[PDB]
């Protein structure tokens, strides 16, 4: 056994939104770039664009 | 008539890891312990300090490794990283946002707790609730907000510890039950030598002096002690422990074999 | 593992139960005797061969070790006889025979309340024996309990007090009880989903989840799980687990209330476990 495949998949998204709401987009963008593909298909396409710009 | 038909086969869960059953053609005892969420070995190897939590977490992580709890090594490491003294709350609400409001605090604690409640594992719940315990209307809301455990759910966190304590008592470990129960939030005539009065305590109330005097040592006893019920002479516990290890008379020359009167 | 033990009795065996620590084993039988062994490291040793109780014994029940070594033993002779261990010897301590018919079930109360023993006989009454101190027992009866007679009793876990137990009998209805402020054992509710006869009832231990679970067993054969998680609504919803081909005798919970063991007239013992989907599967 183990913890279920994606047990924390719903908390990294909340962390990213938590950091982006305060105005700290640096942390969100850096985490998005570092992680790469494990958090990618969870955030809407029009929010990543806003954060990057 | 009205009596039911005789029983001739049964099975009961006894102890903490045993099954007792008998069938029509003897009774046998089968150790059903690989069927339960709790574990006996972990209970023996789990430490729970109150001064150094950063060492408790790693010590338990190693113990979980020694048994094969892959899912638990993650949890203990996460608890290790999430309980540093560097994340201490501040008194002023305007200085900073608390760590509890962060999504990696209270919201992750409640995401582990519900999963283990579904799995029905008292051991991990009870050990996790113990580790994570450490105008003016606003300040009050801040004080309620800077905590990792919801202050409106204290009852559940306490009954977890209570049930685990009963389990540990069943297994046969009495020190580790007291250590666990120490975290529960809610609570559970010596004669004087100067005035010859019945005083309840280490200090007198009439002459304001020491009432108990060691019968080997004659330094006043303010801590732990033991005495004979009839002779009424005793003192520091280790003192009598050494004295009575080889003799059988009252140390003050009284004539009682207190080993036959003190011990029923 | 296994710890095979030879009873050395002359007749059938009706009940068997171990202690609170895993060290002793009491056995009822049909020879008017109760043999207490000492099952340690596989040893089939003997410590007592308590006799008396003219009829055939039916059930036993150990008490909490915090109150010492006690043992309740009911039988056909309409007498409950209670044992102790004084100076390393087992002896008869007290007998009570306030029942017209045979006493069928005995069950100790939770230790937080104290030392209360609930016995339900076949004459449709429950007798509660409270240890009043200095070797004194107080008996309070509940007359006209079931239409024909009670068969099994169980005590609910203690929560923060309101004492409450659950009895079942030959009227095919499961009843709930509560002790009033004065002391009146007022009835609270009654459940009716069985057909033939309920023989044993069992209430689940609590580990803090706001949910009370009661198992049941019927003569026709049906184990119904009576979940109730509506807090203070006092509403119960029956379910089902199987429909057997014999008389279901006894059901027992685990310490964490995750596995149920059911034994009936089929001369076999089955285990069960609730699945994620909400159905009960064997194992
Ligand atoms: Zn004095
Ligand atoms: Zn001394
Ligand atoms: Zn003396
Ligand atoms: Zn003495």
């Amino acid at each position: 056994s183990r913890l279920p495949p994606d047990f924390f998949g719903v908390l990294v998204r909340d962390m990213l939104h938590f950091y982006a709401e305060q105005g700290d987009v640096q942390m969100a963008v850096s985490v998005l770039i570092v992680l790469g593909e494990r958090v990618r298909k969870d955030i809407d396409e029009q929010t990543q664009e806003h954060w990057y710009t | 008539a009205n009596i039911p038909f005789p029983r001739t086969s049964g099975a009961r869960f006894c102890g903490a890891g045993y099954l007792v059953y008998f069938t029509r053609p003897k009774v046998i005892i089968q150790d059903i312990a690989c069927l339960l969420p709790v574990h006996k070995s972990l209970g023996e190897l789990y430490i729970l300090n109150v001064n150094d939590i950063q060492e408790t977490c790693q010590k338990n992580a190693a113990s979980a490794l020694l048994v094969g709890r892959k899912d638990l090594v993650q949890v203990w490491s996460l608890a290790t990283v999430a309980t540093d003294l560097c994340l201490g709350p501040k008194s002023d609400p305007d200085l900073e946002t608390p760590w509890a409001r962060h999504p990696f605090g209270r919201q992750l604690l409640e995401s582990l707790l519900a999963h283990y409640c579904r799995l029905r594992d008292v051991q991990t719940l009870a050990m996790l609730c113990s580790v994570f315990e450490a105008r003016e209307r606003e300040r009050d809301q801040h004080d309620k907000n800077k905590r990792l455990l919801d202050p409106a759910n204290t009852q559940q966190f306490d009954d977890f510890k209570k049930c685990y304590g009963e389990i540990l008592y069943r297994w046969g470990l009495r020190e580790k039950r007291a250590e666990v129960l120490k975290f529960v939030s809610c609570p559970p005539g010596v004669y004087c030598s100067h005035c010859r009065s019945e005083v309840r305590g280490t200090q007198c109330a009439i002459c304001k002096g020491f009432t108990f005097q060691c019968a080997i040592c004659h330094v006043a006893v303010r801590g732990s002690s033991n005495f004979c019920l009839t002779c009424g002479h005793g003192g520091h516990t280790s003192h009598m422990m050494e004295w009575f290890r080889t003799q059988e008379v009252c140390p003050t020359g009284c004539g009682c074999h207190c080993l036959l009167e003190s011990t029923f | 593992v296994i710890n095979t033990v030879d009873t050395s009795h002359e007749d059938m065996i009706h009940d068997a139960q171990m202690d609170y620590y895993g060290t002793r084993l009491a056995t009822c039988s049909s020879d008017r005797s109760v043999k207490i062994f000492d099952v340690r490291n596989g040893g089939q040793i003997l410590i007592a061969d308590l006799r008396g109780h003219e009829g055939p014994v039916w059930q036993v029940a150990w008490a909490h070790p915090m109150y010492g070594n006690i043992l309740a033993s009911c039988s056909y002779d309409r007498k409950v006889i209670i044992w102790r261990e004084e100076n390393g010897t087992w002896e008869k301590s007290h007998e009570h025979a306030g029942h017209d018919s045979s006493v069928n079930s005995v069950c100790w109360a939770p230790h937080d309340y104290g030392l209360i023993l609930a016995c339900g006989s076949s004459d449709g009454a429950i007798s509660l024996l409270t240890y009043t101190g200095e070797g004194q027992w107080e008996v309070k009866k509940i007359n006209n309990a079931h239409t024909i007679g009670c068969n099994a009793v169980s005590w609910a876990p203690a929560v923060v007090y309101i004492k409450r137990f659950a009895s079942g009998g030959c009227d095919n209805l499961i009843k709930l009880w509560k002790e009033e402020e004065d002391g009146q054992w007022k009835e609270e509710q009654k459940l009716e989903a069985h057909s033939d006869w309920v023989r044993d009832v069992a209430w689940a231990p609590s580990i803090g989840l706001p949910t009370s679970t009661i198992a049941s067993c019927s003569q026709d054969g049906r184990v119904f799980i009576w979940t109730c998680d509506d807090a203070s609504s006092n509403t119960w919803s029956p379910k089902l687990l199987h429909k057997f081909n014999d008389v279901v005798w006894h059901v027992s919970w685990s310490i964490t209330a995750n596995i149920l063991a059911v034994s009936g007239g089929d001369n076999k013992v089955t285990l069960w476990k609730e699945s994620v989907d909400g159905q009960w599967v064997c194992i």
